[PDB]
């Protein structure tokens, strides 16, 4: 039934493109920078650090997804608190180092940014 | 006392910059290094070098006057 009404609907819209002007993808480099927007009225510092990773199609996402797992999660309403299995969320909590602080794996068609957010 | 977390209050001031390892050691050093190295010289020396020239005048002044004072008067032996 989707297929009958996608032929239906959809069927006018064409992948032909006006004199032959066809948009081609470019790869993009991932430059090591720092940028820091100082301003010391905000109350807490945000602060995200990223490595290049994989892109989407990359076998190697899984590992890094599983070891950012293994790095967690924390924000300061988790109830685990101290017991928590990973050693940042861990110390943070003992010492309230952040109020929040997550892992990212944002992925890309041929580049990702691997790394952690944490607010503190 | 003095840390990092409060040096002092600053606002709205954004600094951008780059990896070591994605930039150039010595990015024009001699065509620019050269250049600014004869800008800077040309801004001190007016101030910096008068004083030693008058050292150098009062030195062989009085290395001279010294060498002439050692030196034999033909008056004094006239008799």
């Amino acid at each position: 039934q989707l297929l009958d009404l996608a032929q239906k609907h959809f069927s006018s819209l064409s992948g032909t493109y006006v004199e032959d002007a066809v948009p081609a993808f470019t790869p993009c480099r991932f430059t090591g920078s720092e940028i820091r927007h100082r301003d010391d009225a905000l109350p807490l510092a945000h602060v995200a650090i990223a490595v290049e990773g994989p892109g989407w199609a990359n076998p190697d996402n899984v590992p890094l997804q599983v070891a950012n797992a293994i790095i967690g999660h924390y924000d300061s309403t988790y109830g685990g608190g101290t017991h928590m299995s990973s050693t940042l969320a861990s110390v943070a909590a003992t010492r309230k180092l952040c109020q929040s602080f997550q892992t990212f794996n944002i992925c890309y068609a041929e580049t990702g940014l691997l790394g952690a957010h944490f607010v503190c | 006392g003095r840390e990092f977390g409060h040096l002092t209050r600053m606002r709205h001031v954004i600094t951008y910059s780059l990896s070591p390892f994605e930039q150039r050691a010595f990015p024009h050093y001699f065509t620019k290094g050269i250049p600014n190295v004869l800008r800077r010289t040309r801004a001190c020396i007016l101030r910096v070098a008068p004083p030693f020239v008058v050292f150098y005048l009062v030195y062989t002044w009085g290395t001279q006057e010294f060498e002439k004072s050692k030196r034999k008067n033909p008056a004094a032996y006239e008799n």
